[PDB]
RNA sequence: GAAAUGCGCAGAUACCGGGAGGAACGCCGAUGGCGAAGGCAGCCACCUGGUCCACCCGUGACGCUGAGGCGCGAAAGCGUGGGGAGCAAACCGGAUUAGAUACCCGGGUAGUCCACGCCCUAAACGAUGCGCGCUAGGUCUCUGGGUCUCCUGGGGGCCGAAGCUAA
């Protein structure tokens, strides 16, 4: 799975400031954690079509927060992606 | 009506996840080997669910019976 | 690491020497698979509710272990390989759930 | 005349016939009988009179081998399942127990169409 | 219904013991639960989705819906392997009948099962698109929280205010 301190190293890795639990940057990061896990899971379990719906929604959620962050500070946007390795 | 012995009462402070406690578990099996109804264990819905899983582990271990046999007819 | 409980039913009919050999292979099997052994209890042999392996009794074991999750199925696999190991049941542990208390 | 004294009687009750087997305390049959054995032919065999006659025949047949007591084992839900037991009791055989052991799967084999219908 | 095909002296039915194998999970079990739907039920472990409550911590309208697209989609059916207990279209018999290409009975192939790949349908039904707000209550229930009589959420039912409806 993904453990508390596993997760923690990601929130602190991305918070705009100490105690920032819920900024766009933090969320788009946390999802990419969950997405890569899921897609790793479905490369094995290609028939777990139920879980696959999960992935379609995480992705839909990611590119939705991304679509916002790019409309707000296209700096932080091109910044998040280079950090996470997406859009490419 | 129809209220004779309810099995929750006629017992003490037992654990329900304990699959090794044959002498407490076998009180919830019928005269045959069957898991009893709630209207006969007097358990809560969540309680029965757990006893139901516990009894099954006990049967796999050979402590409780899967089935028995009626002795009057 | 999760906390499990390993049940082992044993051939009720072996002696001190074939038992002490089995328990050996059981704790060595554990060692090789990550099993840090918390508390244990050899409850011994009881009357089976139904004959297992044509015996009407079975010798019982029980280990409470912390061990790697990804290794539990092999640990149980390896344990069943033996011949006087009649049953293996590996449950993951749970907080008890009192009732009528 | 192999001498046994006590043993088991199996009643196999069914809708189409009743059928009684007597065995030694280990389950090897001593003697048996049924609705056809007592000269019935068609649907008459499952009648409860047949089960009386059949049970009584397999008792008399068994008291020759010297039976005296019997554990009874009902098996089935036929007509005259019970008229077979009544016969065994009134017969000169100690009926020390009656146990129903009708076999029943833990949902197992797809039944014949006759036997499933409205689920 | 009554029967007859059928099986049985190469010893069946009934009964005890041993073995093989395929399929399905009795009770619990429902008025219960999960899921977007189709659907989901022995037990255990692993991998993985959704969801609900409390805290009121963080972001600051990031929302809703959605033509095309894409994925999913019971059963039957298709391809290639495999498997094949029980069941059973077609088919082969026995009966029934005025006839009986049928209902009843004895057999039985595909199929049902597995893997992979197609098919894309249905009384795919609540015959009720999704989301949000507003408008009496009573009561049974599943699952959280609280000061636990009761209060407050989330779900499943029933009766009913206002109102709606051709009914
Ligand atoms: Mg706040
Ligand atoms: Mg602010
Ligand atoms: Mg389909
Ligand atoms: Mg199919
Ligand atoms: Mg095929
Ligand atoms: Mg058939
Ligand atoms: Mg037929
Ligand atoms: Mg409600
Ligand atoms: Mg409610
Ligand atoms: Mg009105
Ligand atoms: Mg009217």
């Amino acid at each position: 799975p993904i453990t508390k301190e596993e997760k923690q190293k990601v929130i602190q890795e991305f918070a705009r400031f100490p105690g920032d639990t819920g900024s766009t940057e933090v969320q788009v990061a946390l999802l990419t954690l969950r997405i890569n896990r899921l897609s790793e899971h479905l490369k094995v379990h290609k028939k777990d079509h139920h879980s696959h719906r999960g992935l379609l929604m995480m992705v839909g959620q990611r590119r939705r927060l991304l679509r916002y962050l790019q409309r707000e500070d296209p700096e932080r946007y091109r910044a998040l992606i280079e950090k996470l390795g997406i859009r490419g | 009506p129809s209220r004779k012995a309810k099995v929750k009462a006629t017992l003490g402070e037992f654990d329900l996840r304990d699959y090794r406690n044959v002498e407490v578990l076998k009180r919830f099996l019928s005269e045959t080997g069957k898991i009893l109804p709630r209207r006969r264990t007097g358990l809560s819905a969540k309680e029965q669910r757990i006893l139901a899983k516990t009894i099954k582990r006990a049967r796999i271990l050979g402590l409780l019976p899967f089935t028995e046999k009626l002795v009057r007819k | 690491m999760r906390r499990y409980e390993v049940n082992i039913v044993l051939n009720p009919n072996l002696d001190q020497s074939q038992l002490a050999l089995e328990k050996e292979i059981i704790q060595r099997a554990l060692e090789n698979y990550g099993a840090r052994v918390e508390k244990v209890e050899e409850l011994g042999l009881r009357r089976l509710a139904y004959p297992i392996a044509k015996d009407p009794q079975g010798y019982f074991l029980w280990y409470q272990v912390e061990m790697p999750e990804d290794r539990v199925n092999d640990l149980a696999r390896e344990l069943r390989i033996r011949d006087n190991v009649r049953r293996v049941m590996v449950v993951k542990s749970q907080e008890p759930f009192l009732a009528n208390a | 005349k192999r001498q046994v004294a006590s043993g088991r009687a199996y009643i196999h009750a069914s809708y189409n016939n009743t059928i009684v087997t007597i065995t030694d305390p280990d389950g090897n049959p001593i003697t048996w009988s049924s609705g056809g054995v007592i000269g019935y032919k068609g649907s008459r065999k499952g009648t409860p009179y047949a089960a009386q006659l059949a049970a009584l025949d397999a008792a008399k047949k068994a008291m020759a081998y010297g039976m005296q007591s019997v554990d009874v084992i009902v098996r089935g839900t036929g007509a005259g399942r019970e008229q077979a037991i009544r016969a065994l009791q009134a017969s000169g055989l100690q009926v020390k127990s009656i146990v129903d052991d009708t076999p029943v799967p833990h949902n197992g084999c797809r039944p014949k169409k006759k036997f499933r219908k409205a689920s």
